[PDB]
Parts: C-alpha cells; structure tokens; sequence
C-alpha cells in the first residue's frame, strides 16, 4: 500500500489488509501520514486496472465542522475526492452517532472488499469514539471500569479492526486496509485505550512532537514504529535498498550522544554520524508531496551507498530536486523500468550507480 | 556483642566506599572486618548447626582473627575449624552444650585455642 | 525566649548542617565526595558526625544494643554539639560518635579504638 | 511523589547516564592520544637526565614550588590528592612561595595559603601540552618570577602507575648554581665562555616541566 | 664496547634510541663538532644548524632546531632538540621567503616583537645553505 | 641580536626556531599535529600576598 | 503555511524553532560540561538561541504597571525582518541584555548603545 | 525595582556554580550580592519592621554596599545600621515616613548616610 512517504514505504511498509496504527500525541503529524496516503493514490485510481486501484474512506469522529470542511477542501484541490468517502461525525452530534460512525464506514469499505477490490479506511480517531461510547455506557448506568470505560470497550475495537483483512482467491481476493488513529496523553502508550488498540493492530507509526520540532517531518520515530508484516508487503525495488537502511539508522540512534562531543571521536563511529545526519535528512519530506517508488529507490540507493557523505548536510534538500529532474531527462528509461518491473536487476544496479556517481561528480 | 548494629552501620560505610574513593584507616578497618563477618553469616541449605558449633564462629569474627584470613578461605576455614575442636578441644564443646554459658575461665581457654589455630 | 539564645543558635546550626548534607545526597550517590567542594566536603563529614552523635543507648533497649543505657542531661548536650560545631573534634573518627552517651565518652571511645588498630 | 514527577525525574537521570556513559568511551580515546605525548616526553627526558646520572649534580645545604594540574573537573580525586601532597611539603617550609598551574588547583591551596600564590596559569587541561607551550610558561618563571635566584626548586605532578591508580610525584630542578658544585663535573669538557650552566637551567626547567604535564 | 649509542629524541617524536653510529656532525656554540666511536665526554649547547648521522651505508642528514649534546663517558652521545627536518623534500624555498621577508618588516614593527625577528633571520639564512 | 641580553630564556630561543622551522616546510606535508603544536591559549596572572591579582595577560 | 504567510516568513519561522530546540537539547551539556565543550557551530547557535529567546519578550501597554516599560506594538512586516537579520548573525556583537524586553529591532541597537554609556 | 528579578538570577547562578567550576567577575559579583540579599530578607518572628526601616536596608542591598561585608555580619549589621539612623540621620527617616516617596534631595542625604556608615567600624 504505497503511502508515498519515504520514511514509511522504506521503513514501515503497509499491506492491503493490514492494520497499521497511527499513534501519537496531539499535533504530531498523524493525519498527515494518512492524508498523504490518500493523495498518493492518484497514481493508480485514474488508471484502467481495478486490482491496482484503492478507494479511500475517511471517518471523521469528534472533529469540528470547520475541520472537516477544510479536510474535504484539501482533497479537492488535489483531485482526490474522486475516490474518497467522507463519513463526518462532528462533535456537536449526539454520542451514538460518534459510536456508529466507524462501523457505518466499515461496511461501506467492506463492499469493495467483498466484490473483489481494494479499500483503505482511516479511523481518525478511535480515541474520540471510546469517549463517546463511555458517555452512553455511564449514562445507562452500566458498570464502570478502568478510567470509566465499560468492559466491552475492547470488544468494541476488536470487533471493528478484525473486519479489515485480505480475502483469499476463492472469496474474491478483495481486501480492506485499516489505519486507526490514537491520541496519547504525553507519550503515555500505557493508558487503557491505547493498550487495547496497540494490542489489536499489526504495527504502529508512533509520532513524537519533539522529533517534529527538530525539523524531522513527518516525525516518525523509527525506533518505535514497527510493522509485523514488513517486507511481505513492500516493493522489491525498494526492499533491495531498504534492508540496509534500517541497520545504519539503528546504529545511529546508539551513537547519537557522541555527536555532541568534540572531534575526539574515532573515525569508525564518526562514519556512522556522517550517514545518519544525511539519511535522517533525506526522510524529511514536505507535506502534500508524495513520491512514487520510481523516485524513492534512486534517493535511497544514493543514500545507503554513501554518495551524499561528500555533500554538505545543508544542501541535502535541493539535492533531491535537482537529482530527480536529472534522471527524468537523461535516465528516464531506468526509472520506467523500475516502475514496471518493480525489481532491480544486476544491470540496473550498475546503471543506477553509474548515473548517480555521474551527477554527484558534476555537482 | 553489638554485632547487629555494627552490620547496620557496615552497609552504610560499605556502600559509601564502593565508589572507589580512598578512605582513612578508621573506615577502612571497619570495612575489612565487616566483609569477613558478612561471609561468615553465609550458610548452605539443609545444613543446620548446633548452638555449640555457632558460638565459636561468632567469637572469632568480632575479635578479628578472621581479618588476617583471606576472603576466599573463610568457607573452608569454618569446616576446618570445627574439626579442630572435635579432634582437640572437645571439652569446650561439651561445656557450652550443657551449661549454655561461657564462664570467665572457659572464655580464656577458648581464646588461647583459637589464637593458636589462626597462627597455623 | 525559653530554651535560651545559645540553645536556639546551636540547634539551628545542627539543622542547617544536616540539611546541607541532605541537599547534596543526590550528588553523592552519582559522583561522590571527590566532586564536592572543599567547603561542602567538610560540612558532610561534620554533618555525618552530628547524625551519628544523635544516637543514644537506651536502658530499655539494652537487650538489643548490648550496651548499657546512657542518660544525658540537657545542659551537657547543648555544650556537646556546640563544641562539635566549633570544629574541636574534627580529628576524632566518626565511629566514635556512634551509640555514644556523654561527650566525654566520645573521646574515651576514640582512645579505645587506637589500641584495637592492628 | 506523583506519576508525573517520577516520570520527569526518571527521564532526566537516564539522560545523565547517556552523558556519562559516552564520556567514558571518549575518555579512552584521549587516553591513547596522551600516550604518544607521554612516551615521547619520557624517552626524551631520559636523554637529558642521563647526563645528571653519570655526573652527580645533587643539591647541598626561599624556595619555588610548582604544581601541575588541570582546570576541568569530573576527574575524581586529582585536585585533592595533589593539594594534599603540596600541603605536607608546605608545613616544613611555609616561607617557600608557590606557583600553581591551574585555576582549579589554585582555589585548593588559595584557601590554606593565599599568600604563597603569586602566579597562576589557565587553559592547559584542554589538549596535550607541547614544548612550544611548556618552554613559554617556564619563560615567565624566569622573567617575572626570577627562578634563577631560588636555591632549590621543586615540581609536583601526577605519575600514572596504572589505569586504575595514580601516584603524586615530585622532582627537584637543579639550578645553574647547583651545576658547578656538582661533585662529578670535571670529567666533562666545557668552556666557561658560553654560559653553559646558565643556559642549561633555562632549558632543563622547560623540559622537566613538559614531561610533568604531558 | 664497540661503537657509540646515539639517542636522538624530540618532545613529539623519538628517532634514534640506543642505536650504534659511526659518526655524527652537529653544530655547537663553540663551533662545529664531530664524534666517533670513542670520544671524550663533552657537554656543549647545540645551535640552530644541521646534523648528520653517518652510517657504513649512505648517511642521512636532518636539520635541527637546537638544544644540548652530551657524550657520556661510556661512549654514548645524547641529542636533545625540539623540532626536526628531513633532507630537502620537506622544506620549500617559496614557503621560506614568504616569512623571511616578513621578518625584516618585524624590525620595522614594535621592538617587543622585533626582538624575536632578529633570531629568525639567522635560522632562516641557514635554511638557504641547506639547499646546497 | 643578543638573546640572553634583551631577548628571552634559552627555552624561548629554541622555541622561535621550532615554529619557524615547522612553518618553513611544505603546506601539504604539514599534519594537523603540527598546527595545534604551535597553538596555545593560556593566560598568566600574578597574585599578591593577600589573594590580590594583576591584570590578566597572554603567555 | 508557506502558501499563507509567505515563503520567506515560513523559513525564518522554522529556523527560529530549530534553533530554540537544539538549545534545549544541549541543556544537559551546558550544565554538565560547560559552554566550552560545545563545538564552534554549537556555541555560535547557542548564543543566538539565547538572544532570540529573550527577543521574543515584549512589553505590553496593559502590564506597564508590572514592567515599568511603555508598551510596544511591533508590526509583522518588521518582526520577520528582525529575526531574519539575527538568524544571519548580523548582530552577534550586540549583548543579550539588549534583546530582553524590546519591541522593534531598531530598539535593540538603540538599547545596546544606551547601555554602553 | 528588579530585585525580584535579581533574586531569580541568583538562583540561576547558584545552581550553575554547583558544577564546581571557577566563576568570572560577573557571575561571582551577582553571586556575592544575591547571597547577601537572601540573608537580609531573613527576619525574626514577632518582629514587624516599619516602612522607614525597610527602605534603608533594601537600599544598601540592591546597590552593593553589603558586598564588602561578611555573611555572618549581615545579621548585626541590620540592627546597628538602624540604631545609627535613629540617633544621627533621623530626619531622613521622618521624611520617608510622611512623604512615602524619595525626592532628588532625600536620595542625596540617604546616599551619604549609607556610605558614611560603611566607613565606620
Ligand atoms: N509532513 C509535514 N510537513 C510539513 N508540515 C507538516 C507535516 N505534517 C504535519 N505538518 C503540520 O502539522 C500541523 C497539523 O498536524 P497534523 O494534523 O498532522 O497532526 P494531527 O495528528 O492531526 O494532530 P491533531 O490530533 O491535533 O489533529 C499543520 O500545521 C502542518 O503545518
Ligand atoms: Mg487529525
């Protein structure tokens, strides 16, 4: 499920039928993840093949009207409403409405799933849903549990997320992906509601405000963000250059304290810092600007090998711009072969390397 | 005598000198004797010892005869010290058994019997 | 206006000293006394001396401490700490302050520890 | 003690651990980097000291005292051990003035004897010392201090016996006047024209100081 | 005991250490001096010049900054200096003239700083003769 | 050109030649080891008998 | 957003945020190892972060009874132009106390000069 | 005026000198005064002080006339200084009391009254 996010499709790959959770504090970039995902679907939905498209179903729960009216207005200015379904459940509406919203939208997408297609549904957010449901339950004088949530609160989300899956060939090969959104209170993933959701989903895209402030946007904590399906649902074209990218970043977080000390650091560890600074700088992707796999591979391949280490850590941004435009004019044949084949043969690996070293040289 | 309070203060100075810093002779002296007593308190399970057998061990600890003794030899020393009394000063064991108290005379016979063993 | 001016001052000094030891306790467990300043390091030792001195053998609890009870008068207690504050016993080891009754018994016990050193 | 106070405090201790745990490894690098400046200063030291061996140059029958220290902290008991050694040697000759090299050690002795101190140095604990800097420091000791007049000069430095133990060290610095009265001097040819003894003092004082700091 | 053990070391690098040498030529205050296997114990001050360690094989020649030289009774010469300089492949004429000329202008600058300039002139002039 | 008259100690006499030499070579064969070897940031301060001090100055 | 406040406005605002963040990130080093241990790029940033931080303070005409200083109203057009200049290091000479409780950027230079007297 | 702000700086400097590093003239100057201002604020119970007795003390503090006095001296200094004004410069205390403000003239006399006392003893 190509989200068009480099830090996602490279690090935490999402799969048609998977349940990936977007957990994070307020104002972290949770919606950005999903929102970009939808926009990144114009690459296939305006095509001819159906088993390739992906219809998007957004479930607004507990959000003011002003927000929805804007959220909708953004998808239009990008031509995304053509394949998006909005199930609005504003905060002013009665509690039960905010209770049925997720299930209502659930069915809508299952339709696509049953008929043998692909549908992406984003619950934003389940946190608000539970609050609504808690309200009904308390007013009805039902037993109060941890944090004033009735015992059937877990049965609620478990009976919702399990609805999305990947139907077999006999059933129609249809599929329903779920991206539930949970809002934590100061990073407290130990809370009741979050613990329930995190236990049911199949991976998290943890986001931290801190990482956001530094500049790393979207602030996706590679350390925590995980995916149980992993490569099973990731393009081999990117898998061949991503298998190693998780390694360097891993060792970078361990030797991140050294970066604060003088040059007295040995050369071995120093090398890690050179990469990490740049590899982390590449993941920084502006909002509303999804990139296809054909454009991701070239950037990851140049990063992993270390053709950017010689380049200043200030020019990494413009590097992506001028590099992509280069390929699309001199090596367009390479990009298009990666888009169609989805893999990188020994011939391409050599052709891609030669084209990179050439641009880095002239740079 | 005052073995309990000593140990109480032992952990306070022991856990305070575990930083590696250098100390004076007063604190260091108490630190050496504390370690010997701590190891002497150790005991395997299913190995109950008679009061008569316990009395001797405590005496040596407080006096300091163990201090000179190596730390890794404290265990073997206990099993070897008991055999020394049974093989030699058995009379002392039989006296502490029945009487259950150390007179001013038996106190001296005991000291001369342990000191002589510490030297060898 | 009740226990006397001097008694008030001596007591206060004891508190401040004990307090300064507590406020640096976090530092002690982390770094140690090696990192403590000259002035601070002197207050600690002195403080630790005052704390140990606070202990007192109880006649009722003799069956626990094995040490005969010690009854100290208010008059002597004040002079005692006051003398410790003036720094007239910074040579005596801390152990000599532990479970001690009268201030005289401190110097007495300090001397007994000289013969025990081997 | 609320969940928030424990969560915030527990988090700041963890940061400290990362700061100290990394400080150690970084220290292991500066350690080997100071070995090249330590061995090259000892081997060279033995070259100049070999002369004093075969040629007795002891001192027979006002004193200058120099203490080699740094200015940084978090080094354990280095500013206390040295400040204690100098303190003992100070009880025998209190008149003897002192010139410590280090704002840090300065304050150590500046409390006990703020009189003896008449000169201090700052900005050396940074990197490994060189002869370029060492000879320059020894230069001021002869210009504003006038060490040439002092009958006997003593130096205090920390001799690393091991990576887990140090030993405070002291080594005298014989002056020109003590080079003449050297029992074994006639064995070595020399021309009393180029102030050989005079120029040996201004040089020995530099090298010995460099082998002390390095 | 045959030969003489040489100990040429610096505050940053040690070259020779207990190594037997045939002959050495190091400039002294009194004047240029030479040493061989057995030599009378002499202690002279070394001036900014050029030293050359000789061996049965071709002998190498390095430029010295200055220091002291002492020949121990037991036939052991010890050379102590600050910096060292290889044959000629290390120094450059162009790199010398730049500062050299600037030294004459230091006499023009305040005397406090010109004092050190006079000392530089000498050392620099000798660098030119090393070109040979 | 007297050095021991109005110049500096013998330690400084060889010092000026040490930097002049180290700076008379090639710029290519000049490791950073030599750069910082000629660099120093230490200041000296004369003190009195009463903890007093003089105006700080560069070595 | 760039498409709202202008491209220039966004960049300047983002730089200010990143500066204040690293500052707060090095708070564990500035107390445990001092300011000298920091790198050349770090010290230069840290100083600036302290200037901008104090530069954010502004005297309100409402709380004039608290600060004693007359209110000051800064225009957005000048505001952005002020930090921009400070982000470029054009005022690395001016003292920090010259940015505390100050309105327009001109006042910073005026204040720094009035103190020198 | 900025006394509360100054005491804020004091705790800022007091915490930073915990490191055990030497302090320059600035950080030690404020540290010297800030430490004494905290000692001047200490007042015994059941001992209310008029306005005419608070102004003078705070005056000598915020300015820096106590910097050159030992900490354990600030104690008796307060009582001594008061007794000084009540005996000699009592006219000033009477103006501060009634007026409740400080004129250009009152500052002059008050200034000289302070320095004159510092010189004493
Ligand atoms: N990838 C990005 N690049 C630049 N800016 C971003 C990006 N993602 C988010 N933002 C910023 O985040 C803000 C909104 O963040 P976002 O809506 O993603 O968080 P959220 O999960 O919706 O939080 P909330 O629960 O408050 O809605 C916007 O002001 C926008 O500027
Ligand atoms: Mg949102």
């Amino acid at each position: 499920v190509q989200t068009g996010l480099k830090a996602v499709d490279a690090l935490v790959p999402i799969g048609r039928g998977q349940r990936e959770l977007i957990i994070g504090d307020r104002q972290t970039g949770k919606t950005a993840v999903a929102l970009d995902t939808i926009l990144n679907q114009k690459r296939w939905n305006n095509g001819s093949d159906e088993s390739k498209k992906l219809y998007c179903v957004y479930v607004a729960v507990g959000q003011k009207r002003s927000t929805v009216a804007q959220l909708v207005q953004t998808l239009e200015q990008h031509d995304a409403m053509k394949y998006s379904i909005i199930v609005a459940a504003t905060a002013s509406e009665a509690a039960p409405l905010q209770y049925l919203a997720p299930f209502t939208a659930a069915s809508i997408g299952e339709w696509f799933r049953d008929n043998g297609k692909h549908a992406l549904i984003v619950y934003d957010d389940l946190s608000k849903q539970a609050v609504a449901y808690r309200q009904l339950s308390l007013l009805l004088r039902r037993p109060p549990g941890r944090e004033a949530y009735p015992g059937d609160v877990f049965y609620l989300h478990s009976r919702l997320l399990e609805r999305a899956a990947k139907l077999s060939e006999k059933e129609g090969s249809g599929s329903l992906t779920a991206l539930p959104v949970i809002e934590t209170q100061g990073g407290d993933v130990s809370a009741y509601i979050p613990t329930n959701v995190i236990s049911i989903t199949d991976g998290q895209i943890f986001l931290e405000a801190e990482l956001f402030y530094k500049g790393i946007r979207p602030a996706i904590n590679v350390g925590l963000s995980v995916s149980r399906v992993g490569s099973a649902a990731q393009v081999k074209a990117l898998k061949q250059v991503a298998g190693s990218l998780k390694l360097f970043l891993a060792q970078y977080r361990e030797v991140a304290a050294f970066a604060q000390f003088g040059s007295d650091l040995d050369a071995s560890t120093k090398q890690t810092l050179v990469r990490g600074e740049r590899l982390t700088q590449l993941l920084k992707q502006n909002q509303y600007s999804p990139l296809a796999t054909e454009e991701q591979v070239p950037l990851i391949y140049a990063g992993v090998n270390g053709h950017l280490d010689g380049i200043e850590l200030s020019r990494i941004g413009e590097f992506e711009s001028s590099f992509l435009s280069y390929l699309k004019s001199n090596h367009n044949e390479l990009l298009t072969e990666i888009r169609e084949k989805g893999e990188l043969s020994k011939e391409l690996l050599a052709s891609l390397k030669s084209a990179t070293e050439s641009f880095v040289a002239t740079f | 005598g005052s073995l309990k309070l000593f140990l109480a203060q032992y952990r306070e100075v022991a856990a305070f000198a575990q930083f590696g810093s250098d100390l004076d002779a007063s604190t260091k002296q108490t630190l050496v004797r504390g370690e010997r007593l701590t190891q002497l308190l150790k005991q395997n399970q299913y190995s109950p010892l008679a009061t008569e057998e316990q009395v001797p061990l405590i005496y040596a600890g407080v006096n300091g005869h163990l201090d000179g003794i190596e730390l890794s030899r404290i265990g073997e020393f206990e099993s070897s010290f008991l055999s020394y009394l049974k093989s030699n000063h058995n009379e002392l064991l039989t006296e502490i058994r029945e009487k259950g108290e150390l007179s001013k005379e038996l106190l001296a016979s005991l000291k001369s019997a342990t000191e002589s063993f510490v030297a060898t | 206006a009740v226990v006397g001016q001097e008694h008030y001052d001596v007591a206060s000094k004891v508190q401040e000293t004990l307090q300064t030891y507590k406020s640096l306790q976090d530092i002690i467990a982390i770094l140690g006394m090696d990192e403590l300043s000259e002035q601070d390091k002197l207050t600690v030792e002195r403080a630790r001396k005052i704390q140990r001195f606070l202990s007192q053998p109880f006649a009722v609890a003799e069956v626990f401490t094995g040490i005969p009870g010690k009854l100290v008068r208010l008059k002597d207690t004040v002079a005692s700490f006051k003398a410790v504050l003036e720094g007239k016993y910074d040579n005596i080891p801390e152990h000599a302050f532990y479970m001690v009754g009268g201030i005289e018994d401190v110097v007495a016990k300090a001397e007994k520890l000289a013969a025990e050193a081997n | 003690a609320t969940l928030k106070e424990v969560e915030m405090r527990l988090k700041s201790i963890k940061n400290i651990e990362k700061i100290t745990k990394t400080m150690k490894i970084v220290a292991s690098t500066r350690l080997s980097k100071a070995e090249k400046a330590k061995i090259s200063a000892k081997k060279m030291d033995e070259a100049e000291q070999l002369f004093y061996k075969n040629a007795e140059t002891k001192n027979l029958d006002k004193e200058l005292i120099v203490a080699i220290t740094s200015d940084k902290g978090l080094c354990g008991s280095i500013h206390s051990q040295l400040a204690k050694a100098v303190r003992r040697h100070l009880n025998d000759q209190p008149n003897a003035d002192i010139v410590t090299i280090g704002d840090k050690i300065k304050m150590q002795l500046l409390r006990t004897h703020p009189n003896n101190i008449k000169l201090s140095i700052n900005g050396i604990g940074k990197d490994a010392p060189t002869f370029q800097e060492s000879a320059l420091i020894a230069d001021k000791l002869l210009s504003v201090m006038k060490a040439g007049t002092y009958p006997k000069i003593s130096i205090f430095y920390n001799d690393p016996v091991s990576s887990l133990s140090f030993e405070p060290s002291e080594k005298p610095i014989f002056n020109a006047k003590t080079i003449e009265q050297s029992p074994s001097f006639g064995k070595f040819e020399i021309d009393t024209d180029a102030n050989v003894p005079r120029d040996l003092f201004e040089y020995t004082l530099a090298n010995q100081m460099l082998t002390a700091m390095a | 005991s045959s030969g003489l053990k040489l100990q040429f070391a610096l505050p940053h690098e040690t070259l020779y250490s207990g190594s037997e040498v045939t002959q050495v030529n190091l400039p002294a205050k009194s004047g240029r001096i030479g040493v061989l296997a057995n030599h009378v114990p002499t202690v002279e001050q070394l001036l900014p010049g050029v030293v050359e360690v000789m061996e049965g094989s071709n002998s190498k020649k390095f430029f010295i900054s200055g220091g002291f030289a002492t020949v121990q009774p037991d036939s052991q010469l010890c050379v102590t200096a600050i910096e060292a300089f290889p044959l000629e492949s290390f120094s450059q004429e162009n790199i010398k003239n730049l500062l050299a000329e600037a030294k004459k202008n230091v006499s023009s600058s305040d005397a406090r700083e010109a004092a050190e300039a006079a000392i530089q002139v000498e050392v620099l002039e000798n660098l030119q003769s090393v070109l040979k | 050109s007297a050095w021991r008259k109005a110049g500096i100690s013998y330690a400084a006499y060889l010092n000026v030649a040490a930097q002049a030499i180290r700076s008379s070579l090639k710029t290519e064969l000049q490791t950073a080891s030599v750069l910082n070897r000629s660099q120093t940031d230490a200041f000296y301060t004369q003190y009195k008998n009463g903890t007093a001090a003089s105006e700080p100055t560069p070595i | 957003d760039a498409a709202v406040v202008g491209q220039e406005h966004y960049d300047v605002a983002s730089k200010v945020q990143e500066t204040l963040q690293t500052y707060k990130s090095l708070q564990d080093i500035i107390a445990i190892l001092g300011m000298d241990e920091l790198s050349e790029q770090d010290k230069l940033t840290v100083e600036r972060a302290r200037k901008i931080q104090r530069f954010l303070s502004q005297p309100f005409a409402v709380a004039e009874v608290f600060t004693g200083i007359p209110g000051k109203l800064v225009r957005l057009k000048d505001t952005v132009a002020s930090f921009k200049a400070v982000l470029e290091g054009k005022y690395d000479n001016i003292p920090e106390h010259a940015f505390y409780m100050v309105g327009g950027i001109e006042d910073v230079v005026a204040k720094a000069e009035k103190l020198a007297a």
